[PDB]
DNA sequence: AAGTACTTG
RNA sequence: AGGA
DNA sequence: CAAGTACTTTTTCCGG
């Protein structure tokens, strides 16, 4: 998984920034967009490497007014989950439906269904908690999940998992 | 605008076929191993396993202070505070995502060292296998080479079920304590 | 994919185009309070201010000249003539 | 104006060219289009699920489109579609459909002729997309027979077999709108003596150009992506929203629909007849007959001024105008919307002449430069000066119209409740009233000439007329006998620098034309300067006192 | 070359591409009689070997189409036995330069 | 006033490619669409005050820009296509020459 | 119809006149490649006149007694006489004008003078004279190796297409060809001494003046021509109808001309 | 190339019928134009209309309509390096002002 | 209509 | 219908 | 190979 990406944002300074604090404003305004950032189509964008080497190129000067499109060149961490991907997590919330586990940017959800038989939901306990014969998953509990498959949301890639088959369940 | 990446594909009109992704290593078409870095020289895909991760985020972003009180001139639980802290000097906060990734990798992390963790990459970088089978074996940690191939579904018949038990061995002697 | 300055053919001299839209520019972006890199010497009109900015030749532009197969060499201001 | 879009802005350097499929149109219309009912939904005035917003574009201005809520100036159009109850040619293809009849196999759909023939490889080699299908067709029209078994590319005693088919083929020519073919025939070695006269059928040519080999079609004018042949034939109608029919409805009850919103409703018709007509009891004769209507409905839409006579005049006399008509030069969206537009910040008046004014300058009128406006920008170099104009108001020569704002948001210094009170923030536009000085492109139509526009120095002046000096008479034609011209005003700073740079009136003195000065000295002076310069002139000194002071530039001496 | 007194048959003249690498040619003897080229008209015209025209070529950054045109009919292609692709170097006097050198691909 | 085809003429014989450009567009027509990339059509159904784009039809929610052009050419293009013509616009090249 | 067929051409960056496609009309605009505003109607000395006059102005001859330059035109006048090493460079020099009157009888056959050119040379040397002062009298500060050598050299400088190989280099050489006949018709060493009288620093003016001048005159890589031509044939054509053998002439013929029209009203053969 | 001579011999006579002077460069630069294609090309709709140019180029003049319709039948590709195809598209034109490109330099700007 | 382009006799 |  | 049929613009801008 996380993969290093090397990818390019095109950035349209105005005139006013036309000064030596440029290159400086270039690369603040570069992680001030795609840092944080969330695409289907290379997932959690989570850090932009090397700063000081972020590349910025000649910036065209854009015919009718004075904005300078520069298409920066640049390099950073992703986190693109796919499904078959078996992921290790904790828990975040629980329900009578199932329960969300939080993996690193993202949170995976596993529905009653795709957990065994023997762990059964228990609403009498602080917190809510899934109840097995040998086991039991609460809130804080350490659960390794193989994703079934992903919805490519908003600003959030989400999932939804399966601990039911052999050697996934708590941990 | 949004962001884009080297892969050039001039896909007119034909949209279709938007062909799954499964551990069955058929990923992206982002993430091929075959895949061109900006200087223009193909390069492979770079895969990193929790800690591999830890250790290039860490990096970066203790370079990133470097140069942000430059030009401003003119264990464990305990590393979890430390770098809850350098997230707030260097990264705007408002990238919760990197906030719970660096919690994540700093309790899920194999190995505690980037001397510790070059040598996995050592060990797992000879089998020859797809950077996505090499990152989740020393992502996640297994025992019958089963458990492995069976998590892990890509290898199967990639490797010798003895090869793999060996490897695994030899991971569990490089997993750094907590 | 480019022209290295060393293998550039183009007038050595700016062209009467490239001139009009240099001072077009400069005095475009000095308008929109672009930074002037010059001293305005009780200057008020961002063309006149980018007349000014170009006969000192401290004008940060480049001008990427192409030619018809398209293939460019890429020239400054600085490094440009102007007998216009 | 137009409110910001997330979208990332870029320009067109291609524009493809091809056909609508008729799974395309199908698939990107927000709506069909099952009501000739052009809306009243039960005459409540509102829109009907039928023809205009069955989720279309949007009329009433008050009502926001019912798919992108945008409304009015933002939203386009979304396009709509209309299922054919049988297929029709496009008017504009009737020719080509025709032509490629004339190439291939009316039965197994294969080139009539092919590699094995020798003029047939040799035109197949012709690199052009036109040039080859020229080719290809003066040799395949001929071939009136699909080719079993062709003599090998060697000897002619071992004659091998290319495609199958053994199919006598037809002899095609149009009957307006219609064609129709006549078969070779047989019987006893010759006939005809009387062949086979069929019409074929839009059904059937459809089907034969689908089973054009994409090897095939591609060495005739078409592409296997963005026109196959099979796309000439209309099955899907792209239903035009809107803002390119629109209503113009005069007052409130009193409809005002497009010209093209009644064709379409006779489509419409036209069409619900035949479909009724044949999932009905067929009376046969009466389909093939409600057809051919259907088929003169969508020719006349796209175009009403065809060979074949009936010009399908709407119920006035007046024929329906169609989109041929819309597009068709000198006026019309190419030569006269495109290539020539009507402008903002233009100026006509009467022109007189000056003696007193400089070659390059103009004189503009008070009310011309109250009028026209230029938008400068709150910079430090002119704030107090701007904030002044503003406090001048609209109505003062040296004064401004009005004040936008960084937030896009337009201040009326005419009227505004706060033209007294406004104090100007750095960033904002005064689009202030056209002062002496200021760039300006003087034109007068015709226009033959580089050197019939050229860009001017303002000098607001008193009356009515345009003054320009005499000497630039002889550039721009023009006498001052009723004589009338034009004067555009810049906008960019940088269109300000176009203009003075490049049109300046004093860089036109010498003409490229015949690599001489344009201008000169002419009449009053012409004669008066032959007068003063003989060896009879002679001059007392009270008048070379005066007429030194007249030379602006005269060193004192 | 053939030199034919009136006419060469339909016959005869399918036997012309019939032979090749070798090239066969027919010119009117009536043709013949003036010399076009010597009019006062026409100017040098020049063949150019592979080398040249890809060299014309690269140096001028051109495609094999962006060059100017000669028939292959041409007066001057015929007498000098231009082949399609070949190039002519154009050389005519200039009121404007005193010597100007064009190019024509055949087609 | 008319800056007619004639006019249009001697502005491109003068070289004043900006003025020309905004007196077409500026001073007159102007209109901002939204293309998709896929297919380069004006289908993009632009819901911009909640940053959702789409092309239904490409299934497109991505690959879509915004373009400024004469509302003159915005109506030529929908009167092409409603005539089955599609003039497919990218920001794209593949040809290069 | 001329304006809407022109459009699309123009000079590139590479000095070459080209369309939509990029298909080459011109390799350098006019032949010449200089701006039309430039250009000047001037003469060709050297063209006309009799075998015996040419020979007369342009022949520095310092081996004859009567054909050598007085003392009283150059300083050197006296020590100048005889040497053969300088004689080869006045041999040189009336030999390579003796090429240019026969070239240039090769190109205008009439004998036609009066070619527009650019640079005004004339005027060039009329404002040295009050430039500089100078004195009908008095002797020149030059040399033989001044005056030839320095024309030589300004040649050189002549710059039109820019290019490094014999491709673009024998087509400069080709563009500037005609401007140098007039330059070395104007500046051969017995009229520069005889009739200019120039100075040393004069002289050295001169040329730099000449150059700049030149590099001026050339056109300006984005120049319209195609609407300019088209409007400068265009223009003229409407002036013959606002105001009013035997062949077919004007409005009409140039209706014939444009449409290549097969059947012309008066087909004639001059023999 | 006597076809060419021929060509100015007599548009230039045509021009000095009248008396009216005209510079060589633009009566050789029409000839010249009409003459590349390989031979007479008139400057009618059915000679340089009919080349190879832009589509909208191309409609710009007499077969509007008619163009359009082969542009989507054979489906051509507009360059858009044509000054009508951007007169269309509301795109600064790449003619004089805009036959290059300006950019900022931050060496250059650092530099001042 | 003038001029040409096209296919049809 | 009119104007240069 | 011959007429015959088929086709397109014809200057620019500016009040019932
Ligand atoms: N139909 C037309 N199209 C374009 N320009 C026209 C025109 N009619 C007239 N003009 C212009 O207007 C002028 C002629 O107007 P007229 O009524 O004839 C007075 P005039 O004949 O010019 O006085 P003159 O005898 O001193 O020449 C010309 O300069 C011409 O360019
Ligand atoms: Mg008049
Ligand atoms: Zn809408
Ligand atoms: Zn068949
Ligand atoms: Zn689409």
């Amino acid at each position: 998984m996380f993969f290093i990406k090397d990818l390019s944002l095109n950035i349209t300074l105005h005139p006013s920034f036309f000064g030596p604090r440029m290159k400086q404003y270039l690369k603040t305004k570069l992680l001030e967009e795609v840092e944080g950032s969330c695409t289907g189509k290379f997932g959690y964008i989570l850090c932009v490497l090397d700063y000081d080497n972020i590349d910025i190129q000649r910036g065209r000067i854009l015919p009718t007014d004075g904005s300078a499109e520069f298409n920066v060149k640049y390099r950073a961490v992703v986190f693109k989950p796919f499904k078959g991907e078996v992921v290790d997590g904790t828990v975040v919330s629980c329900s009578q439906h199932g329960f969300e586990v939080q993996v690193g940017p993202m949170k995976v959800f596993v529905t009653k269904h795709l957990m065994p038989q023997d762990l059964t939901f228990n609403a009498g306990s602080n917190p809510p908690s899934y109840q097995s014969s040998e086991d039991v998953i609460t809130i804080k509990s350490r659960i390794r999940v193989k994703i079934e498959g992903c919805i490519s949301q908003v600003s959030s890639i989400h999932a939804i998992g399966s601990i039911k088959e052999d050697y996934l369940g708590a941990i | 605008v949004s962001t884009s990446t080297f892969q050039t594909r001039r896909r007119r009109l034909k949209k279709v076929e938007e062909e799954e992704n499964a551990a069955t290593l058929q990923l992206g078409q982002e993430f091929q191993l075959k895949q061109i870095n900006h200087q223009g020289e193909e390069e492979e895909l770079i895969a990193l396993n929790l800690s591999e991760a830890r250790l290039v985020i860490k990096e970066a972003l203790v370079e990133r202070r470097r140069a942000f009180k430059r030009s401003q001139k003119k264990t464990r639980e305990k590393e979890l505070e430390s770098i809850d802290v350098l997230l707030e000097q260097t990264t705007g906060g408002n990238n919760k995502d990197l906030k719970n990734t660096m919690q994540y990798l700093t309790n899920f992390s194999r190995f505690r060292d980037q001397e510790t963790v070059g040598a996995v990459i050592q060990l797992l970088k000879s089998t020859g296998l797809h950077p996505f089978e090499v990152a989740q074996l020393g992502s996640l940690a297994c025992d019958t080479a089963d458990e492995a191939k069976t998590l892990i579904p890509s290898l199967n018949n990639k490797i010798s079920d003895d090869e793999l038990e060996r490897i695994l061995k030899e991971l569990s002697n490089l997993e750094t304590l907590y | 994919k480019a022209i290295p300055k060393d293998q550039r053919a183009t007038t050595p001299y700016m062209t009467k185009y490239e001139r009009a839209r240099i001072l077009g520019t400069r005095a475009l972006q000095i308008s929109m309070n672009a930074p002037v890199f010059v001293d305005l010497e009780g200057e008020t009109d961002p063309l006149r201010i980018a007349m000014k900015e170009l006969a000192e030749k401290k004008i940060p532009l480049v001008i990427r000249r192409y030619l018809p197969d398209g293939s460019f060499e890429d020239w400054s201001v600085e490094e440009l003539i102007v007998d216009l | 104006g137009q409110q910001y879009s997330s979208a990332p802005l870029r320009t067109v350097k291609e524009v493809q060219f091809g056909l609508f499929s008729p799974e395309e149109v199908r698939a990107i219309s927000v709506a069909k289009i099952r009501f000739p009912e052009t809306m009243d939904e039960t005459q409540t005035r509102a829109k009907i699920g039928g023809l205009n917003d069955p989720r279309l574009g949007s009329i009433d201005r008050n009502l926001k489109c019912q798919t992108c809520q945008e409304g009015m100036n933002e939203c386009p159009g979304h396009f709509g579609h209309i299922d054919l109850a049988k297929p029709v040619f496009h008017v504009g293809f009737i020719a080509k459909i025709k032509k490629v009849c004339e190439c291939v196999c009316m039965h197994c759909g294969k080139l009539l002729l092919d590699e094995h023939n020798e003029l047939m490889r040799q035109a197949l080699a012709i690199k052009d997309s036109k040039k080859r299908f020229a080719a290809i067709w003066t040799l395949c029209k001929t071939k009136m027979v699909c080719e079993t078994d062709v003599p090998s590319e060697d000897d002619p005693t071992q004659l091998v077999s290319r495609g199958g088919c053994g199919n006598t083929q037809p002899t095609i020519r149009k009957d307006g709108l219609k064609l129709v073919g006549s078969w070779k025939k047989d019987r006893a070695t010759g006939d005809a003596d009387e062949p086979e006269l069929r019409v074929l059928s839009t059904e059937e040519i459809l089907n034969i150009f689908k089973h054009i080999s994409v090897k095939d079609f591609t060495s005739l004018g078409f592409n296997e992506v963005f026109s196959r042949p099979e796309w000439m034939i209309l099955t899907c109608l792209p239903v035009p929203p809107p803002p390119v029919r629109p209503s113009i409805s005069f007052n409130e009850s009193q409809r005002g629909e497009d010209d093209l919103t009644f064709k379409l409703a006779d489509i419409l018709k036209a069409n619900i007849s035949l479909e009724t007509l044949e999932h009905n009891g067929a009376p046969h004769h009466a389909i093939e007959e409600a057809e051919s209507l259907l088929q003169f409905h969508v020719a006349t839409y796209m175009d009403n001024d065809i060979a074949g006579q009936p010009q399908a005049l709407q119920k006035s006399g007046r024929p329906v105008k169609s989109i041929r008509a819309r597009l068709k030069g000198k006026e019309g969206r190419i030569r006269g919307n495109l290539m020539g537009k009507r402008v903002d910040f233009s100026a006509r008046t009467v022109i007189s002449g000056d003696p007193n004014l400089e070659l390059d300058q103009v004189g503009v009128p008070k009310s011309i430069a109250k009028t026209l406006t230029y938008p400068e920008v709150v910079t430090p170099y002119n704030i107090d000066r701007l904030t002044q104009l503003v406090r001048n108001g609209p109505n003062e020569h040296p004064g401004a119209k009005y004040v936008i704002r960084d937030s896009g948001d337009r201040i009326d210094l005419r009227y505004s409740k706060r033209a007294g009170d406004i104090q100007l923030q750095y960033g904002w536009k005064v689009e202030r009233h056209i002062m002496d000085n200021d760039p300006v492109l003087f034109n007068r139509q015709p226009s033959l000439h580089k050197m019939s526009m050229m860009a001017h120095r303002v000098k607001v002046i008193p009356y009515s007329t345009f003054r320009l000096n005499l000497s630039v008479t002889s550039p721009y034609n023009a006498d001052f006998d009723g004589d009338e011209m034009n004067l555009h005003v810049p906008q960019s700073e940088e269109t300000r620098a176009e203009l003075s740079q490049l049109c300046a009136v004093p860089l036109q003195i010498v003409s490229p034309q015949s690599n001489k000065p344009c201008m000169g000295i002419v009449q009053d002076t012409l004669c008066g300067i032959r007068k003063l310069t003989l060896r009879d002139t002679f001059i007392e000194l009270d008048q070379v006192l005066n007429m030194l002071y007249w030379v602006p530039d005269w060193d004192g001496v | 070359i053939f030199v034919y007194q009136n006419n060469i048959t339909p016959s005869a003249m399918k036997l012309v591409p019939s032979i090749p690498p070798a090239t066969i040619e027919t010119f009117n003897e009536a043709a013949l009689v003036v010399n076009i080229t010597h009019h006062e008209l026409v100017p040098k015209h020049i063949r150019l070997s592979s080398d040249e025209k890809r060299e014309l070529l690269k140096r001028y950054r051109l495609k094999e189409s962006q060059l100017p045109r000669i028939q292959r009919a041409d007066p001057v292609a015929l007498y000098l036995g231009l082949k399609r692709g070949e190039v002519v170097k154009i050389i005519r006097k200039s009121e404007t330069s005193g010597r100007y050198a064009s190019y024509r691909i055949c087609m | 006033l008319r800056f007619g085809e004639m006019e249009r003429d001697c502005m491109i014989a003068h070289g004043a490619a900006s003025f020309l450009k905004e007196r077409l567009m500026e001073a007159s027509d102007a209109f901002r669409v939204h293309i998709c990339g896929i297919c380069g059509l004006m289908t993009v159904i632009a819901k911009l005050n909640h940053n959702q784009f789409e092309c239904k039809g490409c299934d497109n929610k991505i690959d879509i820009y915004q373009i400024h052009i004469p509302y003159a050419a915005k109506l030529l293009f929908q009167e092409l296509m409603a005539m089955n013509i599609t003039p497919r616009l990218y920001t794209d090249r593949s040809r290069d020459f | 119809r001329l304006v809407k067929a022109l459009e699309d051409i123009m000079v590139h960056y590479d000095n070459t006149t080209r369309n939509s496609l990029g298909n080459v009309i011109q390799f350098i605009y006019g032949e010449d490649g200089m701006d039309a505003a430039h250009i000047e109607k001037q003469s060709l000395d050297t063209i006309g006149g009799s075998d015996a006059a040419f020979e007369k102005r342009y022949r520095v001859d310092l081996l004859n007694t009567d054909h050598t330059l007085d003392p009283s035109l150059l300083e050197s006048g006296s020590e100048i006489l005889g040497d053969l090493k300088l004689q080869v460079l006045l041999d040189e020099e009336y030999k390579q004008l003796v090429k240019d009157r026969k070239f240039l009888r090769e190109v205008f056959v009439d004998g036609e003078a009066n070619w527009p050119l650019p640079v005004n040379i004339r005027r060039i040397i009329q404002n040295a004279q009050q430039t500089f002062h100078i004195d009908h009298t008095k002797p020149s500060d030059l040399t033989i190796k001044d005056i030839v050598l320095g024309v030589k050299d300004l040649q050189e400088n002549l710059l039109v297409l820019r290019g490094k190989n014999e491709i673009i280099q024998n087509a400069q050489r080709d563009a500037v060809t005609l401007f140098c006949c007039l330059l070395r018709s104007r500046l051969a060493t017995r009229r520069v001494l005889q009739e200019y009288r120039l100075t040393k620093q004069a002289f050295d003016w001169v040329l730099s003046n000449i150059e700049a001048q030149f590099l001026r005159s050339v056109v300006h890589p984005g120049e319209m021509v195609g609407v300019l031509a088209a409007q400068s044939i265009g223009e003229p054509a409407t002036q013959m109808t606002l105001n009013t053998k035997k062949v077919t002439s004007g409005v009409p013929r140039l209706k014939e001309i444009l449409n290549v029209a097969k059947n012309m009203k008066t087909p004639s053969l001059t023999v | 190339e006597a076809g060419r001579a021929a060509l100015y011999k007599e548009v230039y006579n045509v021009i000095a019928s009248d008396g009216s002077y005209v510079n060589y460069r633009h009566m050789a630069l029409l000839v010249d134009v009409m003459t590349t294609q390989g031979g007479l090309t008139s400057v009618t709709r059915h000679g340089f209309n009919r080349s190879n140019t832009g589509a909208l180029m191309r409609c710009s003049f007499e077969e509007t309509v008619e163009i359009l319709f082969e542009a989507g039948a054979s489906a051509e590709l507009d360059d858009c390096r044509g000054v009508s195809e951007n007169v269309i598209l509301g795109q600064m034109a790449p003619i004089g002002t805009g036959a290059f490109d300006v950019m900022i330099d931050e060496e250059s700007l650092v530099k001042y």
